[PDB]
């Protein structure tokens, strides 16, 4: 008869907890740049959690950082799905 | 590329 | 009828719903932080690209923590009846559980409060989706060849 | 040809951030309870966020706490799926 | 052959892997943490049920902070190429980031950086789950009448 | 019920 207060919130972040993320000056972030091309080929197809689980492996295997500066040189990245939802999404209907 |  | 399931959200309401993007660039030369070259560049895609999702999107560029704050409890207090969900974008500096505004943070936990079952009764049974494009530490990832 | 070093790790928490979790003195855990049940009549079937998704939605429906104590009396808990997964994950194969 | 997809882990390696699960009941009585009545039914359902997968099930009980370190680091060392996967099961006190052992804490960052894609190499490229039943805090949800 |  009840539900809880924090339920039916799904939390989309850019990276892992305690990191940097990265944005390329010309080209736009690394997560933003995945996620609109993944909701453009995959929207009226996939479920919604499937379709953040291909922008995690876009990112995770497509980008590595360049720098001058050895500290910042060769880096990667992993974006952090948290879900509290409690049915699939889907952004097409019948 | 740059950090945020 | 015939046999029915319930386990997927009801996404056929009137309305899509609201996607809000705030887009923070220049920041107040007293904070000492960058200006966020490419951030008008994915901007830009999101509007084309839940456009194109049938939502709803407004745009909003460089705001102060007060304004972040009072955008999100006059949103959180408009009528959401007949709209099936949720979704705000946040593209700004970050650390562990903060978003800046262009003259100082803002805790994530005081945005998305404005939405709880309890306080935002339209949208209650709905998905509320929370985009975010933000610093989260100051770590860094070495990786591993494969 | 490099991946991320936390990249393919799956958190299943059974509250959201900062909160308490139940459990049961004669049950067991309101997570764990749940968590079996659905493995049992879904894994030859679903995808395992699939999965966890019927788990976060039968602990927000179908319990709530009993206690003498106002401050603890009836409350309730929705679990938290953190992914870095970069693939679907089936129990089963071809 | 014909056309070949990439989508989903492979999960047909000879073994499905280990399945380690720390049930944490009684503490010491200087911490003064109480026992966790009916956490026995949990890690009985859990070793059942994991049974049923093809999990090669180990079942834990009553660990110190200075064993549940070393039981993770040596897990850790062992060879899983012939494995698809690694699953750890925890059942205690906790707070936000931490679990603890029978006399005093450990930080979940330790117990999961042994396992990461760079100090676990017959793991890399390999689902790793960690299923964890503990106290995050000490807030309480109210819930909403629907 | 017990918390955690």
């Amino acid at each position: 008869h009840k539900i809880p207060v924090e339920a039916d919130f799904l939390y989309a972040y850019s990276t892992a907890p305690g990191y940097y993320s990265w944005r390329n000056s010309k080209d736009g972030s690394w997560f933003i740049q995945s996620l609109c091309a993944m909701l453009k080929q995959y929207a009226d197809k996939l479920e919604f959690m499937h379709i953040l689980t291909r922008v995690n492996r876009k990112v995770a295997t497509e980008f590595e950082s360049f720098s001058f500066d050895a500290t910042f040189h060769a880096k990667k990245q992993i974006p952090c799905i948290v879900s509290m939802l409690t049915k699939e999404l889907y952004f097409y209907h019948h | 590329d740059e950090v945020x | 009828s015939g046999i029915s399931l319930d386990n997927s959200y009801k996404m056929d309401y009137p309305e899509m719903g609201l996607c809000i993007i705030i887009n923070n660039k220049n920041f107040h030369k007293s904070t000492g932080m960058t200006s966020r070259s490419g951030t008008d560049v994915d901007a830009a895609n999101l509007r084309e690209t839940f456009r194109n999702l049938k939502y709803e999107v407004r745009n909003k560029n460089d705001l102060t923590r007060e304004e972040i704050v009072e955008l999100m409890r006059d949103v959180s207090k408009e009528d959401h009846s007949k709209r099936s969900s949720f979704v705000c974008v946040l593209l700004s500096h970050g650390e562990e559980g903060i978003i800046f505004g262009t003259n100082g943070p803002v805790d994530l936990k005081k945005i998305t409060n404005f939405f709880r079952g309890d306080r935002c009764r339209s949208l209650t049974g709905k998905p509320k989706l929370f985009i975010i494009q933000a610093c989260r530490g100051t770590e860094l990832d070495c990786g591993i060849e494969t």
